[PDB]
């Protein structure tokens, strides 16, 4: 029952449209458009994926304005970034030009979709380190020091203390 | 002061 976009569009004709869904695993599937009031179409897909969704949104074969569009999934309302903890120094002080490093514990959690996103006066590149120790690294690095947002989140909801601000200095 | 914002996701597979 959440619309996963809605887009308000007037004088055309449901019959008409098409919205295609691209899942992360490259699978497409044909979503349900329905229109709500106005001209306000309600765009509804059940994702068997979490991640970032494509839609491309057709009229009479012909892309919208706009399209594709993209929109994230979650959270499904059963549990389960609230059993996710991490934590180390790069959520609480980093220096410029280097890794700022973290853990992530996600077994608790289970299978779903883990996002790191890394706001402030720079881009950060992001490494992801795998551990067969039921663990994922996780080390950034942005050049510009200043106050930065790290957020950690599990099927879009940020587990516990997310978002980190961490003050990243000049090095020293 | 311009902010940017930069994100990774990881499909997380069963236990």
């Amino acid at each position: 029952s959440h619309c996963d976009l809605s887009l308000k569009i007037p004088e055309i004709s449901i019959q008409d449209m098409t919205a295609q869904v691209t899942s992360p695993s490259g699978k497409t599937h044909e979503a349900e458009i329905v229109e709500g009031e106005n001209h306000t179409y309600c765009i509804r897909f059940v994702p068997a994926e979490m991640g970032t969704h494509t839609v491309s949104v057709k009229y009479k074969g012909q892309h919208v304005p706009g399209s594709p569009f993209q929109f994230t999934v979650g959270p499904l309302g059963e549990g389960g970034a609230h059993k996710v903890r991490a934590g180390g120094p790069g959520l609480e002080r980093a220096e410029a030009g280097v890794p700022a490093e973290f853990s992530i514990w996600t077994r608790e959690a289970g299978a779903g979709g883990l996002a790191i996103a890394v706001e402030g006066p720079s881009k950060a590149e992001i490494s992801f380190e795998d551990r067969k120790d039921g663990s994922c690294g996780v080390a950034y690095v942005v050049q510009e020091p200043g106050d930065y947002e790290v957020s950690v989140k599990f099927n879009e909801e940020h587990i516990p203390d997310s978002p980190f601000v961490v003050p990243v200095a000049s090095p020293s | 002061e311009k902010r940017v914002a930069s994100s990774v996701f990881i499909t997380l597979a069963p236990p």
